[PDB]
């Protein structure tokens, strides 16, 4: 919607916050 | 720290890799065996880049998640390898990972013949979710792996880098 803005949500644009994560909350996440 | 030097690693590469990932020693004290076995898991990571209804529901559901705890497009296949790969632990010797640091030795697989026909797990999912080349290069601490969709063959110049950005 030409909106420049611009945010980033994008898993490239948070993997780093990504990566911080305890494993053992990824594992429950993608148990789902 | 850590992030910034697996960033540092690739973003001065000499080839296209797509991530790079630190597995990181630590002990765990087993009271069945008396041993402080020593085990590889995730310390910390850097993607950089370059399915159907059901999969990509699933994956865009994750990230949504992440994304809440943080703070739509679609997820690749290389992207969704690399956050997976968080779940993943070894215990010394064991996995790619687990070799590598258990002999103190660099491990390249290039080609998908390479990944698919070397009988680690982790090397063929790896071929399985796009990737083509899939190195573990020992550290003092831990691992470091690069991957790639494109193929790459042994550089000495990225062994050397790796001595470089860690101890």
């Amino acid at each position: 919607f030409q909106k420049f803005l611009d945010r980033r949500r994008s898993f490239r644009d948070i993997q780093g916050a990504i990566s911080k994560i305890d494993p053992e909350i990824i594992k429950s996440l993608l148990a789902s | 720290t850590l992030q910034q030097r697996l960033q540092a690693l690739i973003e001065s590469a000499g080839e296209n890799w797509t991530y790079a990932i630190f597995w990181q020693i630590s002990h765990d004290f087993d009271s069945s065996t008396g041993d402080n076995t020593v085990i590889l898991g995730w310390g910390d990571g850097y993607y950089k880049g370059e399915t159907n209804t059901a999969e990509q529901e699933h994956r865009k559901r994750v990230i949504r998640e992440l994304n809440s705890l943080i703070s739509d497009e679609e997820v690749t296949d290389t992207e969704w390898f690399f956050l997976v790969s968080m779940t993943q632990s070894f215990v010394n010797g064991v996995g790619l990972p687990g070799e590598s640091f258990l002999n103190s030795r660099v491990i390249w697989l290039s080609g998908s013949g390479a990944l698919t026909g070397s009988g680690c797990e982790r090397a063929g999912q790896g071929q399985i979710y796009g990737l083509k080349t899939m190195v573990c290069i020992a550290t003092q601490n831990g691992v470091v792996e690069l991957g790639s969709s494109e193929v790459i063959s042994q550089s000495s110049d990225l062994m050397h880098k790796v001595n470089n950005l860690f101890n």
